């Protein structure tokens, strides 16, 4: 029920698919149980995106909760808008005895509006104990832009704070700065982990993923070996990186020979696992390629050694 | 069984045929345009040597 | 003679 | 180094040894080559490269079909590397050059002339097919198994030596 | 001579007699005669989806307005099932003087929003001219870039009026590696883009793709390592360039790139895919890149 | 080392 | 029958055992590179 708010809600309501209309509209709380029956969710897309936004016209929707709608949309569509991983680092001392979600919301919004005075920061403390910050940016010269927001999934007391790599503007060093000063840390470092599957980045940065008689195969002693070495490097249930696992090679050919390798698969760490047994790869499959989760890194910048 | 022993006789009268051919080739110790020509004049002459053999 | 089958079939095991 | 007559034959055993870098496709070809209940024992052998780690009791191998996956230049660099460990008396009749992936002609990292030149410069039959599809496998399997009975001597009129005189 | 010459050509092609085409490094093709600088420059950095086009029966480079109307009235009728069609002879996209002049087909929508911009060119394609009669103006190459829907409509119109048939030209990874090698062999300066080779491994469950993007000057120095005979690049030299890539990739990641297939070879000269959406023409070598592309289209036609 | 072998 | 047939059949087995020991003594296993 406002400029860049009502039509913003319209643009985020045609984004959400028809199946999970109830799921996202129930969680953002503006449509109570009585309001759900008024609109027939099963009829049409333009019908619902017109009646629902009217149901907020009577509900006088504001950007503070319109952005929360976008948050809840992305919580089920986090597998888009490839995510950078920021890693905080406190120095020597005790941990953050005060991460009050109210205090963190204050210490983040205050620092962000200290310089980026026109931003619509909207938090959503999820049930997995990970505040799902969404930031619509805009300098003092412009209104906060909700067209391209920068969602930041900060796990509540974790040194790691995922970030939607939207545009990587001059706010990115302020995104990390506000993040590391709201949560009582000192150094913000981009881990350089950049994947589209946040549910896999969560696994990686937390190490949370692993916790006939006639056909005489003459190279059976080699197939057994290659299967063995592909089970002590890729143990069980690898997580889908699905990311351009770059290897910006700077090595001499055996002065350097610059390369910018980009492994690109819908499911990378499983694609590598089925390489050596398929004959494409050697059995010891180059730890540069096996230690993507073990190093918690895929955007490599290797050199010679 | 006799049919199976017959399939064996036959198979061995040809496996020893191959064995004897190879050992005779090992017993022995150029114009590629005609190297296939003095390759062809047996594949016609072994052919008349064994089509009559099969025919007998 | 002939380990083959005339032995192997007869010594089927 | 493999030799044709290094071991003694069985009775109806026709031991063919597939050669190809990709091994799932070799396994599929071996499955199709044993799907038909032929009149010969068919102890099919698989491999990846002709050094063929030296294990005694390996039967008299009656055929080596070099499955050259035309989609991958590796399958030729691993065939041409493996072509140097075949006895010169083995290349006469008991060698075929399967070229899987031919016909798709859009994935071919290898021009089919190159496999033609390789299979002509080694004087051995070259049988195109597309091993990925059973419709072209369950008919190439019955071609490799009738070449098998020729090289293994099961047809009592034609040797492996007579074979290449037919497929020139 | 009118057909039997083509039958003998088919015999020669199917014979496969010692093919390795030692190819001249694409020479700097100074823009011949007119070659409308605005038009050609507009035609360079556009991702042409190649097709193989059989010779057009009863075509003439005088009746462009009649074909323009006949096709415009057909495209908008396929919308019944706002658009202007401008046939435009390019006047310079030809290798020899006897080649047919390349001509465009642009779906111009109000303003000059060229939706489709078709392109038929026959450059250095004198293996088809000397085998087809005079009535056919043969342009083996067809270049789309517009949506596949509009291409699959103008192609139908061309089949209906000219008896020409569009097989989607698919550059096999062998030809792709060839062109990836002769384009890092060129004598260009100020390399526009890195020499990227988008591989795609043949895994059955998964579809991992590799972008072996080399620094364009670094690949030129790697090509000079395997380049010994000047003037013409051989099949062995191309294979050694590709194997130096293989032995710099399997060296690093222990996965045999030679066991994979090229899908796209981006180069400072011209990007080139496999599945058809192939020819981006970054530099003005397009009479040589198009020479290779037409020579490849003959392979599909003949 | 940085296993560049 | 089989008594008389395996008489030379195994005699042919002896001949391949000699011609193989003949072939196992030449033992050249000669290689063939390109050309």
């Amino acid at each position: 029920m406002d400029e860049t708010v009502a039509e913003f809600i319209k643009r985020t309501i045609l984004k959400i698919p028809m199946n999970e209309l109830t799921t996202i509209l129930k969680a953002w709380d503006f449509l109570s149980e009585n309001q759900l029956q008024t609109v027939n969710f099963r009829q049409r897309k333009e019908s619902v995106v017109q009646h629902l936004i009217h149901l907020c016209e009577e509900k006088r929707a504001s950007i503070s909760d319109a952005a929360l709608l976008d948050i809840i949309y992305m919580q089920f569509h986090q597998h888009q808008k490839v995510w950078e991983v920021f890693q905080m680092s406190k120095g020597p001392g005790e941990d953050v005895d005060l991460f009050d979600m109210k205090q963190f919301k204050n210490s983040f919004k205050k620092i962000l509006q200290r310089a980026l005075k026109n931003v619509t920061v909207s938090f959503r403390e999820t049930e997995e104990n990970a505040v799902w910050i969404r930031i619509a940016w805009g300098t003092q010269y412009t209104k906060p832009n909700q067209y391209k927001p920068t969602y930041v999934v900060y796990y509540s007391q974790t040194p790691y704070a995922f970030t939607s790599s939207s545009m990587l503007r001059r706010n990115t060093p302020l995104l990390g700065q506000a993040l590391t000063i709201a949560s009582k840390h000192h150094q913000i470092v981009k881990m350089d982990l950049r994947s589209r599957y946040l549910d896999s980045l969560k696994a990686i940065v937390f190490k949370q993923y692993n916790q006939d008689s006639r056909i005489i195969h003459e190279n059976i002693v080699e197939k057994e070996r290659v299967q063995r070495i592909t089970q002590e490097t890729f143990g069980d249930y690898p997580q889908p990186q699905l990311e351009f696992a770059q290897y910006k090679l700077e090595t001499k050919f055996k002065e350097p020979l610059r390369c910018l390798i980009k492994f690109s698969s819908p499911h990378l760490l499983e694609a590598l696992k089925s390489l050596a047994p398929a004959g494409i790869a050697d059995a010891p499959l180059s730890p540069l390629l096996t230690c993507i989760p073990n190093k918690r890194m895929n955007y490599f910048k290797i050199r010679d050694k | 069984r006799m049919t199976l022993l017959l399939r064996l006789r036959a198979q061995t009268k040809q496996q020893l045929l191959e064995y004897k051919s190879m050992v005779d080739a090992s017993e022995e110790k150029k114009q590629i345009e005609a190297k296939i020509e003095d390759l062809e004049n047996e594949i016609e002459e072994v052919k008349v040597a064994f089509e009559i053999k099969k025919l007998a | 003679k002939s380990f083959s089958t005339l032995f192997l079939e007869t010594v089927k095991r | 180094v493999l030799r044709p007559l290094d071991k003694l034959p069985g009775l109806n055993t026709a031991t063919i040894l597939l050669v190809g870098t990709e091994d799932a496709l070799l396994q599929q070809l071996a499955d199709s080559m044993l799907k038909e209940d032929c009149a010969s024992e068919l102890k099919v052998h698989l491999a990846k490269s002709l050094p063929l780690p030296s294990s005694v009791n390996r039967p008299r191998i009656d055929l080596i079909v070099f499955v050259v996956n035309l989609h991958s230049k590796y399958s030729l660099q691993n065939t041409e590397e493996s072509l140097r460990h075949v006895d010169a008396s083995f290349f006469l009749g008991k060698v075929c050059f399967l070229a899987t992936g031919a016909g798709r002609e859009s994935h071919c990292s290898i021009h089919r002339h190159t496999v033609v030149k390789l299979a002509h410069t080694y004087q051995s039959p070259l049988l195109y097919c597309d091993l990925e599809v059973e419709g072209f496998r369950a008919t190439m399997a019955q071609r490799l198994v009738r070449v098998l009975q020729i090289c293994a001597g099961h047809v009592p009129g034609v040797s492996a030596l007579n074979l290449l005189s037919l497929l020139r | 001579t009118p057909l039997q010459k083509r039958l003998e050509s088919v015999r020669k092609q199917s014979s496969f007699i010692l093919t390795p085409p030692r190819r001249k490094i694409p020479q700097c093709s100074q823009l011949q005669e007119d070659v409308d600088p605005q038009k050609v420059a507009f035609l360079l950095h556009k991702q042409w989806t190649l097709y193989s086009l059989t010779p057009l029966y009863k075509f003439s480079y005088s009746n462009l307005k009649e074909y323009s109307r006949l096709l415009n009235a057909f495209i908008v009728a396929e919308k019944q099932k706002n658009i202007k069609v401008i046939f435009s002879t390019l006047l310079g996209m030809k290798g020899t003087q006897r080649d047919p002049e390349a001509f465009l087909v642009q779906i111009v929508s109000r303003e000059g929003k060229v939706l489709w911009t078709g392109w038929f060119c026959c450059v250095f394609g004198d293996s088809l001219l000397e085998t087809v009669s005079e009535d056919f103006t043969c342009l083996p190459l067809f270049l789309a870039n517009g949506a596949e829907s509009n291409t699959a409509i103008i192609g139908t119109w061309f089949q209906k009026t000219f008896d020409c048939y569009f097989s989607p030209l698919a550059i096999n990874a062998f030809n792709l590696s060839w062109m990836a090698a002769m384009w890092t062999a060129c004598k260009m300066d100020h390399y526009v883009a890195t020499t990227e080779f988008l591989w795609s491994v043949p895994c059955s469950p998964q579809s991992l793709d590799i972008s072996f993007a080399i620094h364009p000057e670094d690949a030129k120095a790697l090509w000079d390592s395997v380049h010994k005979t000047p003037g013409e690049v051989t099949q062995e030299e191309v294979d050694l360039f590709m194997d130096c890539l293989y032995s710099h990739f399997h060296r690093h990641f222990k996965i045999h790139l030679s066991a994979t297939r090229l899908v796209r070879v981006s180069t400072s000269v011209a990007s080139a895919h496999t599945d058809g959406k192939i020819k981006i023409l970054c530099h003005k070598y397009l009479i040589g890149v198009l020479a290779y592309l037409t020579e490849l289209a003959i392979f599909q036609i003949e | 080392e940085f296993i560049i072998d | 029958t089989e008594e008389e047939l395996i008489r030379e059949c195994e005699e042919m087995w002896k001949d391949m055992e000699e011609c193989q020991n003949k072939l196992s003594l030449i033992g050249t296993e000669t290689l063939t590179d390109s050309n």
